[PDB]
C-alpha cells in the first residue's frame, strides 16, 4: 500500500539519500555494487555503458540517468496522473531490450537497501518503500 | 565565451536544488510548465516540435510529464557540475538524442535559455542571473553541439 | 514535568519538519485529512459537524481542516512558553465551549490522531514526548468539556 | 494576483523568516509593534486582548493567532479553492470589527518591515502581490 | 511626502544598510540583480555599461554611481530646496532614456528588497514615502 | 499520571546502566536479590508466586538466576526508553507473559516499585528518585495493563 | 577454552559493543542482517515476530529480547552456577520449535562478527569469543 | 557494617575520587594534609617517612602506600574473607605503633573531607559505614 | 595497459591506502576478509600462518609480509628492470605450494577493492589498477 | 570570471600535487614527455622544432621539456595574482614571438595537453577549472600568434 | 658534488620551503631582497625588469622565473644528463650579462638565508654542495 502518507515519507527520505551533486553518485554506487553482487548476470545488460567499470565516466553518466529517472518518479508519487505518463515513457526506454524480469525486484531491493544505508535503518519504513518502489517499477518493466 | 566558475556552479547547484528537490510537491510542474509557456510565447514555431506530447493541452498528464522530464534533464546535468568528466559524457548523450529530433536547432537553446532566464528569477528565493546564465550555457552548449 | 522543555523541543522540531508554510498546500491537506480520518474513526464524531461535511474534495472542509491544524500548530510551537501556551489553549477552550457537541473525549481523540499520523509520516517521532505534550494541549482545549 | 511562481517564493521566504517555536512569538510581537508604530490608531482596536502590555501572555497569544493565520494561508497559497474558502471565513470574522482600508495597508507595511529583517533574500514585488491577495480576501 | 521625522528614519537606516567601502559595491550589484529579477525588461537599458557581466568593473561602477546618487539625495532629504534642485538635475539626465513608470516602480521594489536584508529594523512605510519623493523628482 | 520526561529517561538510563552493565561482576545478583528480599519483606504473600524458582533458598543458582532474569527484563525495557515504539511492543509482550501467571496482580507491581525504590538509592552512586519513579511507572504500567 | 581471563575480556568488549539505549539496536541489526544474508532460511523462523521486516517495532523488540538474553548470559560468564541456570531456562524457550541445529553456529559467527565490527578488529581475541559464545549456545540449543 | 549495596556505592565513588597517576599522589598528600589539620598531634607519628616536607618523595611515597592500601581494601570490600584477612595483616603492622581511637577517627574525618571534594555525588552514610568496617579491622 | 602515467597514479594511491603503521593492517584486513569471503577454500592455503584467525599476531605478520611484498612491487612499477627481479624472487616463494591459479585474480580483485574502499571510488581508475596489478601477479604465479 | 580565484586555487593545488621538486626527475620527465606526445599528436607540430628533436632518450629534449613545463608551472602558481601572471605570460609571449613557427593554435594545443595529461595522472582533477585557467594562460602566451 | 643522498634531502627541503601559489612569490621577492642586502651592487643588474619597485608585477615575475628555474633544476638534480643540459642552457643565457663569481656567491648566500627560515629542518652542508653544483653549471 503506497498511501498518501507513505508517498510523502518516501519523497522526503529519497531526497535526503539522493542529495545534491556528487552525493548522488554515492547513492548510485551503493545501488549498482549491491545489484551486481547479487545478480552477476545483470552487469552484462550494461555493456554499452561500460558496466564492467562502474567508476568510469561513461557508466556514471548512465547511473545518474537512471537515478534521475527514479528521482523524477519519486518526486511525482503524489501526482499520479503525471507519474503514470512518466512511467509509460520510461517503459519505452526498456521494452524489448531483453531485460530479465528478475532484474527489477533486484533493483528495488538494491535501491531500498542503499537509501536505508544512507539515511539510517532505525525506524525505516520498509512497507512504504517497497510498496511505492513497486508501483514505480511495475510501470517500467514488461 | 563566458565561463561557469567554481563559485558560479556552487551557487547555481544550491539554489536550483532548493527549488527542484524531490522533497517538495507541485513545484516541478509549475516551474517546468512556466518554462514551456515562456518558450512558446517567445518562439511560436517552437511548439510544433512538441507535437508528440500534447503541447496544445498544457494541463494534460502527457504534457506535464513532458515538461517535467525535460527539466529534470537539466537537473541531472546541473548536479553533475562537480564532476565534469561525467557531465561531458552526459551532454554528448543528450546531444545525440536531440540530433535525432527533426527540427531542433542550436538557436532553440538560446530561446530555452531565455525561458529559464525569465522563469528562474520568479521562483528562486535567492537567484543570481549571471551565474545561472554562464552555467546554463556551459550545459546547453554541450547539448546543442552538432545542431 | 509533563511535556518538559526537552519533550516540547523535540515535538516542535518534528512537527515543523512535517508542517510548515514552504510545503505544498496539497501535502498539508493530505496530512490534515489523514488526521481527521483517524479522528473520525476513533471518536465516532459525525463529519456533518464540520463545514464541508468531512468531504476531502470540498474546499470548505479542507479550509476547516487547515484551521484546526493551524490551531494545533500555534499551540505546539508555543509549548516552550507555558504562560503563552496556556492562554492560547484558553482561547481555544472558550471557542469550543461555544460549539455544541465538542466533548473532552473527542478533543483527546483528535489530539491523539495528530500524534499518530505524525508518527506515520515521520516514523522516528519521539512518541512519548508527543503523547505527553498533546495530552497537555488536549487538557487545555477540552477543559470543562 | 500572486501567481504560481510568486507563491513559491513567498512560501519559502515566509517559512524561513517566521521560524519556529519562541522565535515565532518574538517575530509576531515585532509585527504588531511595527503595526502600532506605523499606525498609532490601530492599537486601541486590540484593547480586548491585553494590548496594554505587549509582552503579556494574552497579547502574545493574539499575535500568534494572527501570524499563525498568515502561516496557514501562505501554506495554502498554491491551493486556490482552499485558500479562498479560508479567506472568506476570516472576512466573516473581521466584518463586525469596524476596520478600514488603511488598517490593512498598515498591516501590509508592518509585514514588509519585519519579514525581510529575518532574511538574506526578500522579493518585495512578489510579497506585495501575495499580501494584497490575502488582505483583499479578508477585507471582503 | 516624506516628512521631517520620516527623513530621519530613512537617513539612519540607509546609512546603516548601505555601509562603507566594498560593502557598498556588493549592496549595489545586489540592488541591480534584484531590479533585473523583478523586471526582466530593464536589463537591456544598461547595455552601455557592461551589463552582460554584472561583476565587471564597468557595471559595478554604474551601480555605485546610482546608489551613490541615492546616497547623496538621502543625505539632503532634510534640505528641501537643495534636494529639489538635485532631483531636477537627475530628471534632466534621465529624460532621453525612454524610461516609464514601471521602471521606477521596479527600482522602488528592488530598494525595498535589498535595504531591509541588511538591517535589524526597517520601516517600510517611511521608505515608501521617501522613495516616492525621490522617484517622483527623477521621473519628472 | 506522572510523565517520564525526555530528561527523566536520559537520567534513569544512564544511572541504571552504570550499575547493571555486563562489564561489571557480582553487582547484578546483589542488586536483584535485594529487590526480591525487599519485595518479600513487604508482601509476605508475594513469595508464593515464585514457587517455581526456589524462592526459599535465595542463594541457590536457580533463585539467583530468576532474580537476574527478571531484573534484566527491566534493563531491557529501560534501555528502550529512547525508542518507545519498540518499548510498547515489548511491554505488550511482557504483559501477555504475566497475564499467563496465576495470581500476578497489578498491585504487585506497586510493591515491586517499592522494592526498587528502596534498593536503587542504596546502590546507585548518583540516583534521582522522582525520575526513577516516573520512568519505572511508565514501564510497569505497560506490563500490569490487563491484570 | 573460555578461561577466567577470557570471560573478563568478553564481558568488557560485549558491554562496549552492546552499549546503551538505541546503540543496542545497531548491534542487533548487524547480527540479523549478517545471519539472514548467510542463512536465508533462518528468516522464516521469525515469521511470528515479523522477520520479513527487521526494522519494524515488532522485530526490534524480538531482537532486543534476544540480545538481552545474550547480555544476561555474558554478564554471568564469571558466575557459572547462575549461568547454567540461565542457559537451562533459555533452552526451554527454544526446544521443539524446529530450529535447525545449524542456526546456532551461524548466530555465533554473526554475533562475534558484529562485536568485532563495533569494537575494532585489531587485537580482537577470536579464541576467547568463540569459546565463550560456544559455551553459551551449547546450553540453549538441543 | 557496610552491606553489599553500600560496598558498590563506595567502590564506585572511591575509584572516581582517587583517580589515576599523579592525581593519586595529590589526593594522597591532601588526605594527610587534612589529617594533620584535623589532628595536629598525628604529624609526629610520621617522623620516619620525611613528614617535615610533605612534598618530598619520601612522604609522598608513604601517602601513596596508605591510600594504595585503602584502594586494595575497597577493591575487596565485596569479598569478606579476603578483606578480613588483609585487614588482619594491616592490624598486625599497626599494632606496635602506639595509635589510639582518636587517630583512626581523625583519619576517617580526613577521608570524609577529601573524597567528596573530587565528586559530584557522595553518600556519607555509606562511607561512614564502610570506613568504620575498615578502621575497625585495622585498629584490631 | 599499465602505462607510465598509470604507474605513477597507482604508486600514489597505493601509498595512500597502505599508509603507515597500523593503517597497513586495516588495508590487509579488508583484503583477506574479502578474499576469504569470495574464495572460502583460499583460507586453508594459510593454515601454517593461522589463516583461521586473521586477527592473531601470527596471521597479521603474514598479512603484512604479503602487503610488504606488494608494496615493494608497486613502488618499483616505474623501474621495470628491478621489478622483474623482485617478481622472480617472489615467484620462488610461491611455486610448488599447490596454490590454485584462481587464487591470484581473486587476490587482485580483493586488493583493488580494498584500495578503492580506502581512497574513494569517485574517479577511481580501474583500468590502471587492474592492468598494473595483473603485471605484478603474472610474475608471481605459475 | 574566467579562471576565478576558486578555479585557480584548485588548479594550483592539483598541479603541485603532480609536479613539485620533491618528486623524482624521471617521474617529472615521464609526465612532461606524455604532455609533449599528446601535444605533437593534436597539433601536428614537428618535433624537429625542439632541441633534442622530441627524442625522449635525448637529454637535450628532456631538459627542453623541463623548461616548457616549468614555464607552465610558474604561470599556474601565479594564477591567484593576475597582475603578476599577466606579466609572466607577456614575457613568454615575447619569447615565442621570437621563435619561428609558434602559432596561437599550437599554444592552445600544448596547454590542453597539460590539462588532459594531468587528468590522466590525477582522475579527480577539476577539469572545467583546468580548461578555463589553461585557456587564460594560452591566450596570454599566444597573443598575436 | 651533490650526491644521490644529498639530492633527496635538498629536493625535499626546497619543495617544503618554496611552497605553492603566492607563497612562492613572497619567497622569491625575499630571496632578491636578501641578495640586494648582501650585495648592494647586484641590484642595478636588474634595471631591465622593474627593480625600482620590487613589489611590481614586472619584478615579481622576474623573481619567479629565477626561483622557478631553481625549482626545475632541483626537480632534476637526480637526473645528471638532464640537469647538465639544462644548466648549459642557462649558462648560455647568462654569458653576456657580465656577471662574476661574487654575484653567484651572493645568490648562494641569499638562498642559504631565505630557505631555512621556512623550515624546521635544514642541512646547510647538503645545500652548500648542491647549490655549488647548480651555480657552477650556470657560471660556466
Ligand atoms: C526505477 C527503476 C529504473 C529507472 C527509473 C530507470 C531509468 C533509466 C533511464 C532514464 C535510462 C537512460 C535511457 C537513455 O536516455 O538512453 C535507462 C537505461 C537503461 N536501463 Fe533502466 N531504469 C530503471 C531500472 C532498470 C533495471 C532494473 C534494469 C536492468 C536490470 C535497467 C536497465 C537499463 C538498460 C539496459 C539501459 C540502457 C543502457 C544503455 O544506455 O545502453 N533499468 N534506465
Ligand atoms: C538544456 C536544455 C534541455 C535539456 C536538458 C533537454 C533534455 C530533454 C530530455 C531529457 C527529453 C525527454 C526525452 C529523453 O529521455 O530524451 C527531451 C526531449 C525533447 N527535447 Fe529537449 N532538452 C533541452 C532543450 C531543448 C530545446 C532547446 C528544444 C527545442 C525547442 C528541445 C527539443 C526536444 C524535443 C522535440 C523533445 C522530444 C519531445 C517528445 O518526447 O516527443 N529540447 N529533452
Ligand atoms: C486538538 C484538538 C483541536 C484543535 C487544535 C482545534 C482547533 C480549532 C480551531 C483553531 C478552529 C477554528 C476557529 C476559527 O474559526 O477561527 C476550530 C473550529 C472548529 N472545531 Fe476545533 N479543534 C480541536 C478539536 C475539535 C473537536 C474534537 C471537535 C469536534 C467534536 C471540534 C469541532 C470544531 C468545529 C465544528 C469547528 C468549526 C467552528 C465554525 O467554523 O463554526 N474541534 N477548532
Ligand atoms: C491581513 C491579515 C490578517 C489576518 C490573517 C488576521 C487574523 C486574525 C485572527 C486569526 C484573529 C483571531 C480570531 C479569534 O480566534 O477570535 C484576528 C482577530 C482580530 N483582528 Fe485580525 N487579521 C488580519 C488583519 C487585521 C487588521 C489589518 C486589523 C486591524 C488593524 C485586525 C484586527 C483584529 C481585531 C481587532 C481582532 C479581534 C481581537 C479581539 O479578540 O479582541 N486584523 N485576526
Ligand atoms: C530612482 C533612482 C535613480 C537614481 C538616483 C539614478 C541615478 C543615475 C545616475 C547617477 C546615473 C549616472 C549618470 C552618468 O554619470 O552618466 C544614471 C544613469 C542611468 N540610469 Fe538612472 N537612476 C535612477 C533610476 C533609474 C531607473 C528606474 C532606470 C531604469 C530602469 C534608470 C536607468 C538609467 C540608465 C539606462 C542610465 C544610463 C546608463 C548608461 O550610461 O548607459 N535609472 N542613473
Ligand atoms: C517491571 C517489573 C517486572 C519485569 C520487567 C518483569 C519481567 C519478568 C521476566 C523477564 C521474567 C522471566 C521469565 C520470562 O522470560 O518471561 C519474569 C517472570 C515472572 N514474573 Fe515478572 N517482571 C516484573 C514484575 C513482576 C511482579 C510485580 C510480579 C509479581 C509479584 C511478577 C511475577 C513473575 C512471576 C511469578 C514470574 C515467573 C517465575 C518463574 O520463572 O517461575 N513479575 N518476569
Ligand atoms: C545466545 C543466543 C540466543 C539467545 C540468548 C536467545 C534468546 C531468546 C529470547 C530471550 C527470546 C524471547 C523469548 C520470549 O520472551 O518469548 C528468544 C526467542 C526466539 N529465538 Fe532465540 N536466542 C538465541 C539464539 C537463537 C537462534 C540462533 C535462533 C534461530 C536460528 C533463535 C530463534 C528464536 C525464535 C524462533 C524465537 C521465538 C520468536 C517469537 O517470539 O516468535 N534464537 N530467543
Ligand atoms: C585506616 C586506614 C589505614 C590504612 C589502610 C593504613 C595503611 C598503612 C600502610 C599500608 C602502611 C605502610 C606499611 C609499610 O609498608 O611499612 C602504614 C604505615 C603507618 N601507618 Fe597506617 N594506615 C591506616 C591508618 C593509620 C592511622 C589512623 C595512623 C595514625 C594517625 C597510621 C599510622 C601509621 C604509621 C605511623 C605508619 C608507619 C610509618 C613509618 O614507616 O614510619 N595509620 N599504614
Ligand atoms: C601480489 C601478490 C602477492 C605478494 C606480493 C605475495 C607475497 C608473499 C610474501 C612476501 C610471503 C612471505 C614469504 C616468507 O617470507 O615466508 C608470502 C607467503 C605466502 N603467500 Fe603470497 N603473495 C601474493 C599473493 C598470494 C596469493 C594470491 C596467494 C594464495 C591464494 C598467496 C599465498 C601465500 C602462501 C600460501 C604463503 C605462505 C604462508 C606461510 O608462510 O606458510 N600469496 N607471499
Ligand atoms: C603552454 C604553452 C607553452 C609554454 C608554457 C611554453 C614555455 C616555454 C619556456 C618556459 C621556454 C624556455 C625559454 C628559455 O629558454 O628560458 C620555451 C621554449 C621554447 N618553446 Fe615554448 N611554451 C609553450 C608552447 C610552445 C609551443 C606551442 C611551441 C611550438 C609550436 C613552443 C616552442 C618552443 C621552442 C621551440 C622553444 C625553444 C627555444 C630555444 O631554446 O631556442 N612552445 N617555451
Ligand atoms: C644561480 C642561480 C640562477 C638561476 C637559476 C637564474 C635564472 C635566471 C632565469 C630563468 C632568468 C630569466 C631568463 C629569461 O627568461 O629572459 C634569468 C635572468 C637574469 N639573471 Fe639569472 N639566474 C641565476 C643566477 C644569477 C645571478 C647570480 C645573477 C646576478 C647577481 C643573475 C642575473 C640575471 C640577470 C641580470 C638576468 C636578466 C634580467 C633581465 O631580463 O633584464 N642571475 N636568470
Amino acid at each position: 500500500d503506497c498511501t498518501s502518507l507513505n508517498r510523502l515519507l518516501v519523497k522526503r527520505q529519497w531526497a535526503e539519500a539522493y542529495g545534491e551533486g556528487t552525493n548522488r553518485e554515492l547513492l548510485g554506487n551503493r545501488i549498482w555494487e549491491d545489484l551486481f553482487a547479487n545478480m552477476p548476470d545483470a552487469r552484462g545488460l550494461f555493456s554499452r555503458v561500460n558496466g564492467n567499470d562502474i567508476d568510469s565516466s561513461e557508466f556514471q553518466a548512465h547511473s545518474l540517468r537512471v537515478l534521475g529517472g527514479l528521482d523524477m518518479c519519486v518526486a511525482s508519487l503524489d501526482d499520479v496522473p503525471v507519474l503514470n505518463a512518466l512511467l509509460a515513457r520510461l517503459n519505452s526506454q526498456h521494452d524489448s531490450r531483453g531485460i530479465p524480469a528478475a532484474g527489477y525486484p533486484a533493483f528495488v531491493a538494491s535501491a531500498i537497501s542503499a537509501v536505508r544505508a544512507t539515511v539510517g535503518a532505525r525506524s525505516f519504513d520498509n512497507d512504504a518503500w517497497n510498496s511505492c518502489m513497486n508501483q514505480i517499477v511495475s510501470g517500467i518493466s514488461g | 565565451s563566458s565561463c561557469c566558475s567554481s563559485e558560479d556552479r556552487a551557487n547555481v547547484m544550491h539554489n536550483w536544488d532548493a527549488a527542484w528537490s524531490a522533497a517538495y510537491s507541485d513545484r516541478r510542474v509549475a516551474l517546468a510548465q512556466a518554462v514551456f509557456a515562456s518558450l512558446f510565447s517567445r518562439d511560436a514555431a517552437a511548439q510544433g516540435l512538441f507535437s508528440g506530447v500534447s503541447a496544445d493541452n498544457p494541463d494534460s498528464a502527457d504534457f506535464r510529464a513532458h515538461c517535467v522530464r525535460v527539466v529534470n534533464g537539466l537537473d541531472v546535468a546541473i548536479n553533475m557540475l562537480n564532476d565534469p568528466a561525467v557531465l561531458n559524457e552526459q551532454l554528448a548523450h543528450l546531444s545525440a538524442q536531440h540530433q535525432a529530433r527533426a527540427g531542433v536547432a542550436a538557436a532553440h537553446f538560446d530561446v530555452m535559455a531565455e525561458a529559464f532566464a525569465e522563469v528562474m528569477p520568479q521562483v528562486s528565493s535567492c537567484f543570481s542571473s549571471d551565474s545561472w546564465n554562464r552555467c546554463f550555457a556551459r550545459i546547453a552548449n554541450g547539448i546543442s553541439a552538432g545542431l | 514535568e509533563c511535556c518538559s522543555r526537552g519533550d516540547a523541543e523535540v515535538v516542535i522540531s518534528e512537527w515543523d519538519q512535517v508542517f510548515n508554510a514552504a510545503m505544498a498546500g496539497s501535502s498539508e491537506s493530505a496530512i490534515g485529512v489523514a488526521i481527521f480520518d483517524v479522528f473520525f474513526t476513533s471518536s465516532g464524531v459525525s463529519p456533518s459537524m464540520f463545514p464541508g461535511g468531512g468531504d476531502s474534495s470540498s474546499a470548505e472542509f479542507l479550509a476547516q481542516v487547515s484551521r484546526v491544524i493551524s490551531g494545533a500548530d500555534i499551540a505546539i510551537n508555543s509549548l516552550t512558553n507555558r504562560a503563552t501556551c496556556d492562554s492560547l489553549l484558553s482561547h481555544l477552550n472558550a471557542q469550543h465551549k461555544a460549539i455544541s457537541g465538542v466533548t473532552g473525549a473527542a478533543v483527546t481523540h483528535l489530539s491523539e490522531a495528530i500524534s499518530s499520523v505524525v508518527a506515520q509520516v515521520l516514523p522516528s517521532a519521539h512518541i512519548d514526548a508527543w503523547g505527553y505534550c498533546m495530552a497537555y494541549i488536549a487538557a487545555g482545549i477540552g477543559a470543562g468539556l | 494576483v500572486c501567481n504560481r511562481l510568486e507563491q513559491i517564493l513567498v512560501k519559502t521566504q515566509w517559512a524561513q523568516s517566521y521560524g519556529e517555536a519562541e522565535n515565532r512569538a518574538a517575530f509576531s510581537r515585532d509585527l504588531f509593534s511595527e503595526l502600532f508604530n506605523i499606525q498609532g490608531s490601530s492599537r486601541a482596536l486590540f484593547s480586548g486582548v491585553g494590548v496594554d502590555d505587549m509582552n503579556s501572555a494574552a497579547f502574545t497569544a493574539h499575535c500568534l493567532r494572527v501570524t499563525g493565520a498568515l502561516n496557514r494561508l501562505i501554506s495554502q497559497l498554491d491551493q486556490q479553492a482552499t485558500i479562498n474558502a479560508d479567506l472568506a471565513h476570516l472576512a466573516g470574522q473581521h466584518a463586525s470589527r469596524n476596520l478600514d482600508a488603511s488598517n490593512f495597508a498598515a498591516m501590509g507595511q508592518a509585514v514588509m518591515s519585519v519579514v525581510p529583517t529575518h532574511l538574506d533574500c526578500f522579493n518585495q514585488h512578489a510579497w506585495g502581490e501575495c499580501y494584497e491577495r490575502i488582505a483583499s480576501g479578508i477585507s471582503g
